[PDB]
């Protein structure tokens, strides 16, 4: 079975540089292109070039060589694609393919992509802060209650309600990317207004890249 | 319908190249399908529809008109593959490649020249081709002629038309 | 460079036939692949060498390509076909090219006005020297709103952050909006409202500090 699985997420500070893998396995390396495919977010695929597994060439699309160099190692089967002097701009997914050495031959097979994340935001937990019910977020018997879950870099944070044990009637919404660089986001669960007296609401906001839980108690004001 | 060295070509007879065998046609005749030869029809008129003009190519009615078949393309006045539509080889032909489920134009190449893989497999590499074909009839053999490899007479041997076998010492 | 232009959307009803169009300079004699890519997933082969449909991929696609313009036809068109299709051709100056993509929007699901809610900023975070009012915004369709914010009943002129849409579960859109003020602009206005406008519609929601 023909697979080509490319490396995980980066995040990475402007100036630095990532290299990007690609595996390839079930076909014979050296009788295929391997292209790298650029796409922003919200854009279109940009075909930046390839490389040849036999010779070592390449070909690079207009101007990205200037801080794009194409590799492989034809020992393990691997192609990679590292950017220098990386800039928040170059935020973007990457993909490789492959395509018979030919000319004008199909993209038959892709990898998953590499989200490669560029930002001179630093790592930082959240500041999680409740969202008490009250009477101008209740509606017909119902309350609404949350947590906001602020300034926060980089994705992602997990949101539970009491370690899992609520999970009608709750929506963690995605986060706001902030112009300073941090993320937020909102976790709201709507719940009965009599049970604001005896249940207890807490959530689980969970930001592994700093290490950071916070299990917030959002109670009445 | 794939040819191979055991294909009998209708009218017409086996070559190899690089990397592939077809059938070539006897005479003036053209393709009707990859192991068949019939003659042409010089002028499509209401009598021609649905006969052959030209390789991989029918009389059809608008209305006299002579398209390629399905899966062809008209490139440069012959009907080829249209996955070859935009195959430039040099030394060769481009030939349809059904080794994946993808289906890809492929270049194979005038006997002595290969696929050179850093030529996007265009013919522009020098390189070996051992004939494969079964010349079996008498005084015949395996030669390099045009380009192609063909079952033609042994050396001192010529084609007599009294006989159509290839006479001589 | 050689272009490649596609529409940026095509919509089309269900059981209907959709046209995605790829625009070029005598396109007719370039081989013309096709890209399915749907959301979170990368690019998919659906069509090749103009007309070639590759093994697994349904009978109602098909491919053309004559004179300036290659066409990929979807008919009876299902809501799983919903997707971005990109053409391709290569040019012989050694370069492929992708066209633009076209957005292919299924019609048929049923509009649906946005639920607000609005939240003020907590004890904590004043406490802190800071304030955010959350405005959560659910379970519209199509997936475009507009969020504009008030303070008392005049428009503000900064602060505002607000998400894209982005699909949910229930394939209704979400979204959310923030505002930032400092905790002395919080308790100087009588009130703060958040304006969420919806296919010409308009919900609003008002908090005051308390």
């Amino acid at each position: 079975q023909v697979q080509l699985v490319q490396s995980g997420p980066e995040v990475k500070k402007p100036g630095a540089s990532v290299k990007v893998s690609c595996k390839a396995s079930g076909y014979t390396f050296t009788d295929y292109y391997i292209h790298w495919v650029r796409q922003a977010p919200g854009q279109g695929l940009e075909w930046m070039g390839w490389i040849n597994p036999n010779s070592g060439g390449t070909n690079y699309a207009q101007n990205f060589q200037d801080w794009v160099t194409m590799t492989r190692d034809t020992s393990i089967t691997t192609a990679y694609m590292e950017l220098s002097s990386l800039r928040s701009d170059d935020t973007a997914v990457y993909y490789c393919a492959r395509d018979r050495i030919t000319t004008a031959a199909p993209f038959d097979y892709w990898g998953q992509g590499t989200l490669v994340t560029v930002s001179s935001a630093s790592t930082k937990g959240p500041s999680v802060f409740p969202l008490a019910p009250s009477s101008k977020s209740t509606s017909g018997g119902t309350a609404a209650l949350g947590c906001l879950v602020k300034d926060y870099f980089p994705e992602p944070v997990t949101v539970s309600w009491n370690s899992g044990a609520l999970t009608s009637g709750v929506h963690t919404f995605p986060a706001v990317l902030q112009s300073s660089g941090l993320y937020s986001l909102s976790s709201v669960v709507t719940v009965p207004s009599s049970s604001l007296g005896t249940q207890t609401y807490i959530c689980n906001v969970n930001h592994k890249p700093s290490n950071t839980k916070v299990d917030k108690k959002v109670e009445p004001k | 319908a794939k040819v191979t060295v055991d294909t009998v070509c209708k009218r017409g007879f086996l070559i190899q190249m690089s990397g592939h065998l077809e059938c070539k046609c006897e005479n003036d005749l053209v393709l009707v399908n990859e192991e068949t030869c019939e003659e042409k029809v010089l002028k499509c008129d209401e009598k021609t529809v649905n006969k052959p003009c030209g390789d991989f190519s029918k009389c059809i009615k608008i209305s006299y008109a002579c398209k390629c078949n399905l899966g062809y393309d008209m490139v440069n006045n012959v009907c080829i593959p249209n996955e070859c539509k935009q195959v430039t080889c040099g030394n060769g032909k481009c030939i349809l490649d059904t080794s994946n489920p993808v289906k890809t134009g492929v270049c194979s190449c005038n006997i002595g020249k290969v696929p050179n893989v850093q030529d996007q497999n265009k013919c522009s590499k020098d390189g070996e081709t051992k004939c494969s074909l079964k010349c079996l009839k008498e005084q015949e053999t395996c030669k390099a002629v045009d380009g192609i490899y063909k079952c033609d007479c042994k050396d001192g041997f010529i084609i007599d038309q009294e006989s159509s076998i290839c006479t001589g010492t | 460079s050689y272009v490649l232009t596609q529409p940026p959307s095509v919509s089309v009803a269900p059981g209907k036939t959709a046209k995605i169009t790829c625009g070029g300079n005598n396109i007719g004699s370039k081989s013309v692949h096709w890209y399915q890519q749907k959301p979170g997933q990368a690019p998919v082969l659906v069509m090749y060498y103009d007309f070639d449909r590759p093994s697994g991929i349904p009978e109602r696609f098909s491919g053309s390509n004559s004179g300036n313009t290659a066409t990929l036809t979807i008919s009876r068109v299902e809501a799983e076909d919903e997707a971005d299709y990109y053409c391709q051709v290569w040019d012989s100056d050694r370069y492929w090219v992708f066209g633009g993509g076209t957005k292919l929007t299924v019609l048929g699901q049923p509009k649906a006005a946005p639920s607000v809610t609005l939240f003020p900023p907590s004890s904590e975070e004043l406490q802190a020297n800071k304030a955010t009012l959350v405005c959560l915004i659910s379970d519209f369709y199509p997936g475009a709103v507009t969020v504009a914010w008030k303070a008392d009943s005049s428009p503000v002129k900064a602060g505002v952050e607000t998400t894209t849409p982005s699909k949910q579960s229930n394939n209704k859109y979400a979204a959310s909006s923030y505002l930032s003020l400092t905790p002395e602009q919080w308790k100087s206005h009588r009130s703060y409202s958040c304006q969420v406008t919806h296919e010409g519609s308009t919900v609003e929601k008002t908090v005051a500090p308390t």
